[PDB]
RNA sequence: GUAUCUAGGACUACCAUGGUUGCAACGGGUAACGGGGAAUCAGGGUUCGAUUCCGGAGAGGGAGCCUGAGAAACGGCUACCACAUCUAAGGAAGGCAGCAGGCGCGUAAAUUACCCACUCCCAGCUCGGGGAGGUAGUGACGAAAAAUAACAAUACAGGACUCAUAUCCGAGGCCCUGUAAUUGGAAUGAGUACACUUUAAAUCCUUUAACAAGGACCAAUUGGAGGGCAAGUCUGGUGCCAGCAGCCGCGGUAAUUCCAGCUCCAAUAGCGUAUAUUAAAGUUGUUGCGGUUAAAACGUUCGUAGUUGAACUUGUGCUUCAUAC
């Protein structure tokens, strides 16, 4: 037991599968952000979601009641902590509208691309898995990370990563062990 | 009836049987997502072509 | 012209629910309590029957066509199972009398193609994976 | 790597130490390893006990 | 009045002639332990919920009962009954729905593991003990995370670009873009194994010295591809044959559905089968339909139980202020 495990289960379903108009789209996505399937695309919908109609709950209620703010206000405070809310849309009927490719912006993968780090959609993504970033005191092998907006001032490279020089090959280093010997 | 129920499967008695044994095996499903621009920008730059169809052989 | 919109009716409006039920034929089904007597295996998945004898069927007009069929017996139940076989051929992969697993045939209980009176279609013979015998994945053991 | 949180028990003194000593986790800087029982045999063992009264010295043979 | 720890038709005796019901009572029936609760959308839901939590129950079929505060106890006993134990034939023993095993059974399910460090408990008790409880081997039932390469010019084709020239036309082409078993630069960590760590001890995860790719390797598929429903009127084969296929229908000799190859697509470590269930389904409906005829008003009128019921039954003001302005 006991409380075995929550579901809270991603990979939701499209109502309709081949659909033309959802097909070009999903790959206009991962045409900006080359996720590594059409699951991802999803999470993020899954994500605003919990967004769209909690919100939308609050808007059926009147001024002012404790929940339309307090339920409201945590939501903008989390929403700006993210980064993809601005101060001007601080109010809940300047939140629906929007769209899903601002918390796409903030996706670790393309917050190293943004940033001079990686100077290709395809050569950041595939740093992450080698491990070659740094936040603070701790690297991270997740993608996913997507990032909080006061966390912008300090993504880079990692120590231990040949960039800027921790066993700089390593294997590259083996490699002037053959070629000149 | 049951007559007779000999030629089931006639037409896997009668096969040509050619192979695949080449082309290059994939990549991965990322990278599978890479390539589907390339045929999709440029090449097909999608000018009057009169009720066209975009997977035709000939 | 009708329906009863009284406050206090309450007691009258759920019994003139239920004595209506059973009008919708597509809700006795599992209420009427019949799933243990004539779906011809017994309400569970699959069937893991035996091969009785090769059975020449035909299919339904305008199409005169053989679907080379079975006979199957139940060691569950115990009664007479007329079921059907995919993919020409594999009459060479019968090998009758086979402790076979069979499974429905796609339309929650009815006669689906020009193929009458057969309620089944194979999956599975001697457990070991009657899909696959086809591509050649799988080794078919002989005796 | 740079970040290894963990604990430590500092002891007043090592008699002070004696009194509490939790010997399974005192045993990663043990110097007191003994009585491998291996909790196996002891409840055969004791299954053994239960029909001997008085003497219980039949148990040699069966280890 | 008896018993019972105590209410009491609990139950004896004496007495009265009653409790109950169309506001579905008593009767049977259920592949029905209740419940906290679980899965799907716009609500209203209909399905279920054996199963860690809680509560009520049983230890083969049933039934009595000792001891104790506390069982009608079954890892206590007794009977009989069932099915099986041993025996020198006189006797004795038995319930794994406790754990791990097999057997049977059926579509249908794990090591004859380790440990009391955790949490609780047991008592005379800090100390003893507990397949409670913890950990490991088992596990594509699941849920979450996320490797299959990344970068370079040439290249080879399209385009912008400069420009000749323009119903034509090329070059300076080329940030780009592809194909390149062309060429690479090789970026690397899974594997890999010191030591380490975590642990009762051990593994595993994190850390990690030594290892680690020109792919043929360190190699992803599974299903499709007539319309639904996404994408070859490609080829060979076949000739209403074999088949295909949820449905509509394709095969009857020049096949867009069959068998192969070809490419294309789908989702991707997941795809598929069948089977019940909700949604789609406003085709179980109060919200939310239908009754002329498409399925459909008792032929009839009264008529209780039903169920729904008129109106009428203490207030506008009057003056002022807080108060909008």
């Amino acid at each position: 037991g006991r409380i075995p495990s929550v579901f809270s289960k991603t990979y939701v379903t499209p109502r309709r599968p081949y659909e033309k108009a959802r097909l070009d789209q999903e790959l206009k996505i991962i045409g900006e952000y080359g996720l590594r399937n059409k699951r991802e695309v999803w999470r993020v919908k899954y994500a605003l979601a919990k967004i769209r109609k909690a919100a939308r709950e609050l808007l059926t209620l009147d001024e002012k009641d404790e929940k339309r703010l307090f339920q409201g206000n945590a939501l903008l405070r989390r929403l700006v902590r993210i980064g993809v809310l601005d101060e001007s849309r601080m109010k809940l009927d300047y939140v629906l509208g929007l769209k899903i490719e601002d918390f796409l912006e903030r996706r670790l993968q393309t917050q190293v691309f943004k940033l001079g780090l990686a100077k290709s959609i395809h050569h950041a993504r595939v740093l992450i898995r080698q491990r070659h970033i740094r936040v603070r005191k701790q690297v991270v092998n997740i993608p996913s990370f997507v990032v909080r907006l006061d966390s912008q001032k300090h993504i880079d490279f990692s120590l231990k990563s040949p960039f800027g020089g921790g066993r700089p090959g390593r294997v590259k280093r083996k490699n002037l062990k053959k070629n000149q010997g | 009836v049951h007559g007779s129920l000999a030629r089931a499967g006639k037409v896997k008695g009668q096969t040509p049987k050619v192979e695949k044994q080449e082309k290059k095996k994939k990549k991965t499903g990322r990278a599978k997502r890479r390539i589907q621009y390339n045929r999709r920008f440029v090449n097909f730059v999608q000018g009057f072509g009169r009720r066209r169809g975009p997977n035709a052989n000939s | 012209m009708g329906k009863p919109r009284g406050l206090r009716t309450a007691r009258k409006h759920v019994n003139h629910r239920r004595d209506q039920r059973w009008a919708d034929k597509d809700y006795k089904k599992a209420h009427l309590g019949t799933r243990w007597k004539a779906n011809p295996f017994g309400g569970a998945s699959h069937a893991k029957g035996i091969v009785l004898e090769k059975v020449g069927v035909e299919a339904k007009q305008p199409n005169s066509a053989i679907r080379k069929c079975v006979r199957v017996q139940l060691i569950k139940n115990g009664k007479k199972i007329t079921a059907f076989v995919p993919r020409d051929g594999s009459l060479n992969y019968i090998e009758e009398n086979d402790e076979v697993l069979v499974a429905g045939f796609g339309r929650k209980g009815h006669a689906v193609g020009d193929i009458p009176g057969v309620r089944f279609k194979v999956v599975k013979v001697a457990n070991v994976s009657l899909l696959a015998l086809y591509k050649e994945k799988k080794e078919r053991p002989r005796s | 790597g740079g970040r290894s949180t963990g604990f430590a028990l500092i002891y007043d003194t090592l008699d002070f130490a004696k009194k509490f000593e939790p010997k399974y986790r005192l045993a990663r800087h043990g110097l007191f390893e003994q009585k491998k029982q291996t909790r196996k045999q002891r409840k055969e063992r004791r299954n053994r006990m239960k029909k001997v009264r008085g003497t219980a010295k039949a148990k040699i043979g069966t280890g």
